[PDB]
């Protein structure tokens, strides 16, 4: 049964190593969510600092890939940082060679093609991560593109990743079934972050403090992450209505 | 930090089977149904946009891809393997042909080059075969319209019409009854939509169906005017609206 | 490390056989039968296609009979994709010889070269061998008409008539029974089609199933012509010989 | 068991069995003793013969004028490592006009041995070394194990029955460390130490091998009738 | 590159791949070499399972390496071509640098060295071939006959056989070949070579090939009818 | 090396090649054979830079002899000349080119025809009735233009060659120490020992 | 089964068992700790005295990278040295190109990516060390701890090796009892205590304490070893607390 | 253009007696018309009772002497502390010098 | 399967230990060092009576002052001999002198462990390297495939080796003459050989300072065999 150790086909036409890489994805036990506003793309993720000895400022699964692109990872941190460094390198090389900033969807495709190679070539293992790229693209507008260990990728109106992704996904599905639009019809990103947090609270059935969340916001010409105090302001506004 | 897999991962078993090729074909069988039909004045290729989530934007996922202005491709099986093959196929059309001869390759030769890439994954060191079957439709001046199937082994066959993937056995029987050598392109599109409806469970409309044609030259899609010889791409992907129009006359 | 997953494609069995070569030959035994018959005034190549479907575009299709140069053709039995890798190498080898010596390559030299490539995959590199057997039909001014075969081992031999692929035991008995040395191309055409008609696993032998070719020194003014038969022409020769 | 096929595989308890098997080759090797004072450092080595017709396998190798080692285990691996030390000592002299520090020599052997334990295809070195030397910070004695672990010591022993000599040195520690400016008495203490590891056989003239380095003493090896004095 | 050690020692001190290569030689058609006083003859079996063959163009079992040295073999046919090619190249290279054709011993030693190299090189299997190399050194009238085998050992033989049922024909040669008085003429040497093959071949003359090599680059292959005359004379004497 | 001539008559090819080997100030040898037999019916004469000439000739010889053993067959003079030309044409764009000019005289046993090829160091091949390399042709071509006929016998070819050599001995400044003459025909290659 | 025989193979869990087996080698090693203080970091390590023949203060375990970073590790000591050698190359090439000395977070990722790379292929073995390291850069003090998987985080206090649970409990008290922070000289004393308390897990053999520190005020932001009177003061403080 | 060679002047002298030998050299080192040093030793003890001097371009001279000294050291290692004979030393120096046949040590060497 | 350079649980390389088993299957070779010379002798062991026994070359010249005898897979020795000859001649080129016998042996032994995944397996042959140099006089070394070499006063390798070595134990003394050593090699070969010893199935050689390395004629060896028979019959 060596067809389960390397990336070759099983008799069923399955790649067991790719399937087990998907399981490594949920090893962190963290749920992420991404949604799109009019002018922005917001990504939120659970932050769990179990040890009191940890410096909580260094515990992060959100990465600033370029000025315009942000990336949240579902999976172990070594593979997350492997993917982050490569995406940063690719985004920078792209700008140098072709003279404009790498689009979110093009980076996602490039990272997905790299992931595909690990499923076909035996010596390289798949990375046990799901990469959710976010930006406000200059051509396509607010953008969410997700990559996985299979080398699959696709664009999203909104998305969710993690152990409880199905609960979050159905919650988001139901909201967009009502509104009948592909996005959160809201002017300021502050209110789109408030939406994201509210709909994760409803879906997961848990309340959040400022240190339980981690937020990334993509606007035109920059992606940035919110501090604990910026999130606290967000949590105050949610509670007050 | 070494690639030590310099030996074949596909080998002959005692019965004469190449296991990994057979298993790749099994993966193709699990894949969504796609089909191709050749008319007198065109070719049509079609497949179901099986959306993994309703939040996903299935427009962004192109199962039907332009390889050259006069050649298009569709698949059944593993989507990531297809995507990288389309990248290599587009590039090989330039490097091994257009940069030498100053024109795009004919359908059969581009197919041959794709076939070659797939064959090499079946014999080279430290790789598995590609888990896709391709249907490549195209036109060139001296061969006319043509439709080819390409398997994980690297084998390719020309077809008048065929189907691959999930409901291919039922679909091929359906096409045998309907196909004749006097079909117009619109008739072939109509048959393609009928055949594809049998294998689709859920919604059946322009948003869940991807369909392209190799037909007449489209000078409107060219982007420029002033060269009489360049008359525009024969490949055209049908819009969501254009599919729904034909579904009313179904 | 990697050693764990290595099949070791280039080793002897305890009996002194090459596992992968033997298994590749087993693969080839399931492929569609190809027959070559050499006459005094030409060579016949006949071969049975494997995938009968009504929707297969036969006139633009080529799975069995390929052209190497103007004087030499091959009939393939085994993996078509593997054969096409070797065919393109053989085509290049012929043009390299023509460029160097300004003479067409002798048939045996081309055959030896391809056979040497196949041999290499059985002795070094750790890769699987090519799952292909060729029948080479050719002409040159030294030996005239020649038939050869090569197999995955890289061994090649010359023949007056020969079969490869499926039912070769049955096919070789029938050829051995009806072949004679003074035979002519038109007679060899008939023998080839009669042999396939008896050894075929199909219910009946039809035009849509066959690839057919002849190399004749019966071109205008003592040249050699390679004829790859079109579907309609295969249909005519089937009616002529009295099989359909 | 299942985790001893190669050096690249950890066992379920975090052990590298190939390294431990290389360590076993040292225990099968003949005994050798190292010890030092503040002025001098001494190697004493029991050489082993194949039979009565054969010569006694040389145990001590010179690396520089101020440094050398004794070996126990696979002698060809000692040759590879000693040659590497010779080159590093030589590189230090040619490029920096500087004698290589004994501590730094140990660090270099550690790192060379380590690479063979982490990569596929290679094997660990199958030899243990006792390096003595006199540098700008006085006398030194090192113990090299092919796991990579190098250890600076006042005295030690490696090889078969080496625990007898090692206990003796552990008792004698306070005596032999004070043997300053007296090479013969330091060698005596080494010859008396290696005697604790003998059974059945005793120290004969072509059996014993001694080396010494010190303040105004280049690394020199004594064999044959040169060591009859100490028997 | 593929570096895998295929030829390795086993617990009993055997290199199985080299020994399994000898089993391929045991399967091969019988080849025999007999040296007379002023000639060497190389006899070879041709299995009669293969009829409808074209004997004009089929690879002949005896190959010229130079104008004065020949090589026959038993074992894998495809493998033998690689040794023959290398030997032919080395024969010309020797003429080019030493200004003298190879000695039979030198050419043997080279082919044997190649065979040996494949028993301790990574990624390669041994040649499934044993050779008989025969001829005359330049400006020398002493016959030479050497044998090689997959392991890479080589040695000189008054007479020798290799291949299938070589045990039986070696038995024959061991009792019939006298060292004090070898086959004095070409006739006697060819006769003894045909006689020895007739122990195993079990069919008339199509299955036997004979190549006579004489001093000063005088090599000739006998035809079917010439060999068939030896076959006729042997059995007519035998009926007594 | 200085003078190499070639003349193709009815049934043979005749190659004449000078015997002198001069290194600067002194004539080191007066009996040098500037030719190699490539096959039994193909002879190649050569002239050019010292060292390169023989190295090239012997390298060609070894390759043609290797072909002959492998196939048990003699290559046609045309095929040999095309092989040689390609080697020179490859050479000219090398790090250090072979500075060698050759004449290839052969008898094609298939066509029963003598053939003479002239190839220079650049890989410029031409089939000719008569040829020369270097300054030889300046004197000898006008003679051969006048006296040559395609149906000449071998003896007439040799007499015509004497007239070429006499003209070269009269009007050339360098003493080339006479010529070695060799005839290539259906029976093979032989040397005319008195010339 | 057989998923634990080769590095870089995912088990059906999604785990790399060879990395988890490397962790066992780390857990088997001696105790090492790190303490982040007000303007710097303190590193300390337990060195087991196997024999009286070991020369005191000579077999130094803590290693310097560049001039401003200290590294200490528990597990297979040669693997730790190999990692520091790489770290030194990374710190050298960073300074060569960018002029400024390598920042601590930047340096942490350089080791992190290198260790992670040894979990990607079956032709290499994972590192058998957890590495505690840190120093002072332009943005102040930073303490990191790096595991065999390539995982690392920033820490207030860090501990690894056989006595890690004991040490971690002691570090957790310091964090609670000093929210405003700990001084560099305090951290040296506390580091000595914690190694002494953690020695109850390795209590059979006696040991040797080794401490180092980077501090903006006390060492000018350079890595230095704690020696002489300051080392003896910390040993005395530690010896007083256990009794 | 960069000229990799220079001339540091000096003069050396070897004389072989019956049971002795001398190698003498002046201690002046120069470039052009300037004195670099009035005492820069040019003749060296290389061990094994051999003395050497490489006069001409002082950088190539030093390099050669350094390499030969090292060659003596490695001769001892590789051949069981065997004394390098003067004839063997001489042949070894030929190979050191000829090793740079196409970028020579610009020195006249005497041992 | 398992690595080629793998250690067993006892601390030995599997492949090296298995190559030692191949050497036990080899034909016998005996060396005896004296103050008048070193004698090398071998069992030829022809597999058939038709094999011309003089072509069996198991004793070989490395230089004029160094000889070599082999036992085991004798084809593996050719590249070792080649390296030895090159090392001897190369050292003479660089230093204008004969190379020390130990230095030559050390150079051969450096090849031994160059195997892995360099060559694919260790050598399956042991060598007795005999020679003379000015520094250490007449010498006999036993070079194994482990990379180790031992100097010996006398040594036997091959199939009869432990039996022969016990016999060499009793017989060798420091005052042996060359003529005595010749007979002693022939005596012990005759003991451990399967077939009856004669000039055609056994070969002698020696290395002296004056004459260098010499393989003995069959006529010369035949006389020494006849001299041996008479001296054994004498008591
Ligand atoms: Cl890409």
């Amino acid at each position: 049964g060596y067809d389960r150790h390397i990336t070759i086909f099983s008799p069923e036409g399955r790649l067991y190593q790719v399937e087990y890489a998907f399981k490594a994805t949920n090893q962190t036990n963290i749920n992420s969510l991404a949604v799109r506003g009019k002018d922005c793309t917001v990504v939120i993720s659970q932050k769990k600092v179990p040890d009191k000895l940890l410096d909580p400022t260094t515990v992060s699964y959100i990465f600033c890939i370029s000025r315009t692109i942000g990336m949240v990872v579902n999976g172990p941190i070594p593979d997350a940082r492997n993917a982050a460094l490569r995406a940063k390198a690719e985004a920078a090389e792209f700008r140098y060679k072709y003279g404009y900033d790498m689009p979110c969807d093009v980076l996602a495709k490039r990272m997905a093609n790299l992931s595909q190679i690990y499923t076909q070539r035996a010596y390289m293992r798949p990375l046990g991560v799901i990469l959710t790229f976010v930006s406000v693209d200059e051509e396509l507008g607010p953008s969410i593109y997700k990559t996985d260990p299979a080398g699959y990728y696709v664009g999203y109106k909104a998305t969710a990743t993690g152990p409880k992704q199905q609960e979050i996904t159905t919650n988001l599905e139901n909201h967009f079934k009502k509104s009948k639009i592909d996005h959160i019809n809201e002017e300021s990103w502050e209110k789109v972050v408030e939406f994201a947090i509210t709909h994760m609270i409803d879906a997961l059935g848990t309340e959040f403090s400022k240190n339980d969340l981690e937020v990334g916001v993509a606007t035109k010409d920059k992606f940035f992450t919110l501090s604990a105090e910026n999130i606290e302001e967000r949590l105050v506004a949610i509670a007050e209505q | 930090m070494t690639d030590r897999y310099s030996f074949s991962l596909t080998t002959f078993s005692p019965s004469g089977k190449l296991g990994q090729i057979d298993y790749a074909l099994t993966a193709v069988k699990q894949g969504v149904t796609s089909l191709g039909i050749k008319a007198t004045n065109g070719v049509v290729i079609a497949t179901e946009k099986k959306s993994s989530s309703p939040l996903a934007m299935s427009e962004t996922l192109s199962k039907v891809s332009l390889l050259t202005p006069d050649i298009g491709a569709v698949y059944s099986g593993m989507g990531p393997d297809y995507r990288v093959l389309v990248d290599k196929s587009r590039k090989v059309a330039h490097t091994s042909y257009k940069r030498i001869y100053g024109e795009y390759p004919p359908t059969k030769l581009l197919v041959s080059e794709v076939a070659k890439i797939m064959q090499e994954a079946t014999q080279s060191g430290g790789v598995r075969p590609f888990g896709v079957s391709l249907l490549i439709a195209g036109h060139d001046e001296f061969n006319g319209f043509s439709l080819y199937q390409v398997d994980p082994s690297g084998s390719y066959f020309p077809w008048k019409a065929t189907a691959i993937g999930k409901g291919s056995v039922a679909a091929k029987t359906f096409l045998e009854k309907r196909w004749n050598d006097e079909l117009e392109l619109e008739d072939a599109i109509h048959i393609a939509l009928l055949t594809l409806k049998e294998s689709v469970e859920g919604e059946f409309n322009g948003d869940t169906i991807e369909l392209a044609i190799i037909g007449d030259e489209n000078p409107d899609l060219l982007g420029y005017t002033g060269i009489p010889t360049d008359k525009g791409p024969r490949f055209r992907k049908l819009t969501s609206q254009e599919i729904n129009d034909r579904l009313e006359a179904l | 490390g990697s050693r764990r997953y290595d099949s070791r494609t280039t080793i002897f069995s305890p009996e002194g056989r090459l596992y992968q070569v033997e298994y590749a030959l087993e693969s080839i035994s399931h492929a569609g039968t190809a027959i070559g018959i050499m006459a005094s005034d030409g060579i016949v190549l006949a071969a049975e296609r494997k995938v009968t479907s009504t929707l297969l575009e036969q006139d633009t299709s080529t799975e069995k009979l390929y052209k190497l140069n103007d004087k030499i053709a091959v009939a393939v039995a085994g993996l078509t994709a593997d054969a096409e890798i070797l065919i393109n190498t053989a085509r290049i080898h012929a043009q390299n010889y023509l460029k160097t010596y300004n003479e067409d390559i002798p048939v045996e030299i081309l055959v030896r070269r391809l056979s040497d490539i196949k041999q290499g995959y059985t002795q070094h590199g750790g890769l699987r061998p090519f799952g292909v057997s060729f029948i080479y039909a050719g002409y040159d001014d030294r030996y005239g008409y020649q038939l050869y075969t090569s197999n995955p081992s890289g061994n090649y031999t010359g023949w007056k008539a020969i079969s490869v692929g499926a039912n070769t035991s049955a096919a070789q008995t029938l050829l051995q029974m009806d072949y004679k040395d003074d035979m002519k191309v038109d007679d060899a055409i008939e023998l080839a089609l009669k042999t396939l008609s008896k050894t075929t696993d199909s219910s009946a032998l039809t035009y849509d199933r066959l690839e057919f070719a002849t190399i004749r020194k019966g071109a205008n003014d003592g040249e050699v012509y390679q004829k790859i038969f079109k579907p309609q022409e295969i249909k005519d020769i089937l009616v002529k010989t009295g099989i359909t | 068991n299942n985790y001893d096929g190669d050096t690249v595989t950890f066992s379920p308890t975090g052990r590298l069995f190939q390294v431990e098997y290389a360590l076993e080759a040292i225990k099968q090797g003949s005994v050798t003793v190292g010890l030092r004072s503040n002025t001098h450092a001494v190697l004493v080595a029991l050489k082993r013969n194949a039979d009565e017709l054969s010569s006694y396998q040389k145990k001590i190798i010179k690396c520089d004028e101020h440094m050398g080692l004794s070996l126990a285990g696979l002698a060809p691996d000692a040759r590879v490592l000693s040659n590497y030390l010779r080159q590093q000592c030589n590189y230090s002299s040619l490029v920096f006009n500087r004698k290589l520090a004994v501590e730094r020599a140990g660090h270099l052997l550690c790192d060379k041995a380590q690479k063979n334990t982490q990569s596929y295809g290679g094997r660990p070195y199958g030899v243990g070394l006792l390096i003595i030397g006199y540098d700008k910070s006085g006398a030194h004695l090192l113990e090299f194990q092919p796991s990579g672990n190098v250890t600076e010591l006042y005295g030690t022993a490696i090889g078969a029955r080496s625990q007898g000599a090692k206990t003796y040195l552990e008792r004698t520690l306070d005596t032999f460390i004070k043997i300053d400016g007296n090479p013969d008495e330091l060698i005596k203490a080494g010859v008396e130490a290696i005697s604790q590891s003998l059974r059945d056989e005793s120290l004969t003239v072509d059996n014993l091998s001694i080396a010494i380095v010190g303040k105004d003493t280049p690394f020199t090896i004594y064999d044959g009738e040169a060591v009859a004095k100490y028997i | 590159g593929y570096d895998r050690a295929l030829s390795i020692f086993s617990p009993d001190g055997h290199i199985f791949q080299v020994e399994y290569a000898l089993e391929a030689v045991k399967r091969g058609t019988c080849a025999v070499g007999v040296k007379g006083k002023n000639c060497v003859v190389l006899g070879c079996e041709r299995r009669s399972t293969l009829k409808l063959q074209d004997t004009r163009i089929t690879p002949s079992k005896v190959s010229k390496i130079d104008s004065h040295v020949v090589l026959s073999f038993s074992g894998l046919n495809a493998d033998s071509r690689i040794l023959i090619e290398k030997a032919r190249v080395e024969a010309q290279s020797h003429r080019l640098t030493l200004e003298d054709p190879v000695t039979v011993e030198y050419l043997t030693r080279y082919v044997a060295g190649v065979q040996q190299r494949y028993t301790q090189s990574g990624g390669v299997r041994p040649f499934g071939v044993s050779t008989l190399i025969a001829g005359f050194d330049p400006r020398d009238d002493e016959p030479k006959l050497y044998q090689t085998e997959p392991s890479g050992i080589y040695s000189s033989w008054s007479a020798q056989t290799i291949g299938r049922n070589s045990k039986t024909v070696r038995e024959f040669l061991e009792k019939n070949y006298d060292r004090k008085e070898p086959p004095a003429t070409v006739e006697e040497c060819v006769k003894l070579t045909v006689r020895s093959l007739l122990e195993v071949v079990q069919t008339g003359a199509k299955n036997i090939e004979i190549t006579v090599v004489k001093p000063d680059s005088d090599i000739v292959a006998l035809s079917s009818e010439e060999i068939n005359q030896y076959v006729t004379q042997i059995e007519q004497e035998k009926q007594e | 090396m200085d003078i190499i001539l070639g003349i193709r008559v009815q049934d043979s090819v005749i190659l004449a090649s000078s015997k002198a080997v001069t290194r600067g100030i002194s004539v080191l040898k007066d009996s040098d054979d500037k030719t190699r037999q490539l096959s039994p019916h193909t002879l190649m004469s050569f002239a050019g830079e010292a060292g390169d000439t023989v190295q090239f000739a012997e390298y060609i010889q070894a390759n043609i002899q290797l072909y002959s053993i492998r196939e048990d067959y003699e290559l046609s003079p045309q095929a040999v000349s095309s092989f040689v030309r390609q080697e020179l044409a490859k050479s000219i764009r090398s790090r250090r080119p072979y500075q060698v000019n050759v004449l290839i005289g052969g008898y094609d046993k298939k066509k029963n025809k003598p053939e003479l090829y002239q190839i220079d160091y650049l890989g410029t091949k031409v089939e000719l009735p008569y040829g020369a390399h270097g300054y030889s042709g300046f004197y000898t071509f006008s003679l051969l233009d006048h006296h040559y006929r395609p149906d000449m016998t071998t003896e007439e070819g040799l007499d015509l060659l004497k007239l070429c050599v006499q003209e070269l001995e009269k009007r050339m400044p360098m003493d080339f120490k006479g010529v070695i003459v060799k005839i290539v025909d259906k029976d093979g290659i032989r040397q005319v020992d008195d010339f | 089964t057989g998923y634990d025989l080769s590095n870089s193979v995912f088990s059906p869990d999604g785990r790399n068992f060879q990395v988890e087996y490397a962790v066992k080698a780390v857990e088997n090693g001696t105790t090492s700790i790190g303490i982040k203080c007000n303007d710097g970091v303190v590193f300390a390590v337990e060195k087991l005295i196997t024999s009286k023949l070991l020369v005191p203060q000579k077999n130094v375990k803590i290693q310097v990278v560049d001039r401003h970073i200290g590294c200490v590790y528990s597990g297979l000591i040669p693997d730790g040295r190999h990692l520091v050698n790489r770290g030194r190359e990374e710190a050298a090439s960073f300074k060569k190109l960018y002029k400024t000395p390598i920042p601590i977070p930047a340096f942490a990722d350089r080791l992190g990516q290198y260790v992670q790379a040894h979990t990607l292929y079956n032709s290499v073995r994972p590192f058998g060390v957890s590495t505690i390291f840190g120093g002072v850069d332009k943005n102040g003090a930073h303490l990191y701890m790096l595991e065999p998987s390539g995982s690392y985080w920033g820490y207030k206090g860090a501990a690894t090796g056989k006595g890690r649970q004991s040490a971690k409990a002691e570090l957790e008290k310091l964090v609670d009892h000093h929210p405003e922070g700990l001084s560099a000289r305090e951290a040296v004393k506390q580091a000595a205590k914690i190694i002494y308390l953690a020695h109850e897990d390795n209590k059979e053999k006696d040991f040797e304490l080794e401490i180092s520190w980077c501090s903006l005020s006390e060492t000018n932001g350079l890595h230095k070893f704690v020696k002489g009177d300051l080392l003896q003061e910390a040993i005395d403080f530690a010896q007083k607390e256990i009794n | 253009q960069f000229n990799p060679y220079g001339d540091n002047g000096g003069t050396i002298l070897g004389i072989a007696g019956e049971d002795f030998a001398v190698l003498a050299g002046d201690t002046r080192n120069i470039t052009d018309y300037s004195i670099n040093s009035r005492y820069e030793p040019k003749v060296f003890d290389c061990g094994d009772n051999i003395v050497m001097s490489a006069n001409g371009f002082a950088a190539d001279g030093d390099a050669l002497v350094k390499r030969f000294k090292n060659s003596v050291k490695w001769y001892h290692f590789d051949h069981n502390d065997k004394k390098l004979s003067i004839n063997s030393a001489a042949r070894n120096i030929q190979h050191l010098l000829y090793g740079k046949r196409f970028f020579p040590y610009y020195v006249h060497t005497i041992i | 399967d398992r690595g080629v350079s793998t250690f067993s649980p006892e601390g030995r390389l599997f492949q090296v230990e298995y190559s030692l088993e191949a050497i036990k299957l080899g034909s016998t070779a005996i060396g005896i060092a004296t103050k008048e010379g070193v004698v090398l002798g071998v069992e030829k062991r022809a597999t058939s009576p038709l094999l011309e026994s003089d072509s069996i070359e198991k004793i070989v010249e490395i230089d004029r002052h160094i000889g070599c005898a082999m036992s085991g897979l004798t084809a593996d020795a050719r590249s070792m001999i080649e390296h030895a000859r090159t090392a001897a001649v190369t050292h003479n080129l660089y230093y204008d002198e004969d190379i020390n016998v130990e230095s030559l042996t050390q150079s051969v032994c450096d090849l031994a462990l160059r195997f892995g995944e360099l060559m694919s397996r260790p050598f399956g042959v042991a060598l007795l390297i005999a020679g003379h140099d000015a520094d250490d006089g007449y010498q006999l070394f036993h070079a194994e495939p482990s990379g180790t070499f031992y100097r010996y006063n006398a040594k036997a390798i091959g199939s009869g080796s432990e039996g022969a070595q016990a016999e060499l134990l009793n017989e060798w003394h420091s005052s042996l003459t060359l003529k005595e050593a010749e007979l002693l090699v022939l005596k012990i070969l005759k003991q451990v050989m399967e077939e009856k010893l004669d000039e055609n199935n056994a070969q002698l050689s020696c290395i002296t300072k004056q004459d260098g390395f010499k393989i003995y004629d069959n006529e010369k060896t035949a006389e020494l065999i006849k001299e041996l028979k008479e001296k054994e019959a004498a008591e």
